[PDB]
């Protein structure tokens, strides 16, 4: 596989990338 | 949480989707 450097921001659109369509957990609202 | 996890190195985009929902 292939990915350089992911926190946050980019573990978040790499996520999605891997989420394909499935949503994930970053953070909560309050 | 899970942020400081790959920016860093590279983790394994496997367990990356087990960070989905």
């Amino acid at each position: 596989f292939v990915n350089q450097h992911l926190c946050g921001s980019d573990l978040v659109e790499a996520l999605y990338l891997v989420c394909g369509e499935r949503g994930f957990f970053y953070t909560k609202p309050t | 949480g899970a942020v400081e996890q790959c920016c860093t190195s590279i983790c394994s985009l496997y367990q990356l989707e087990n960070y989905c929902n």
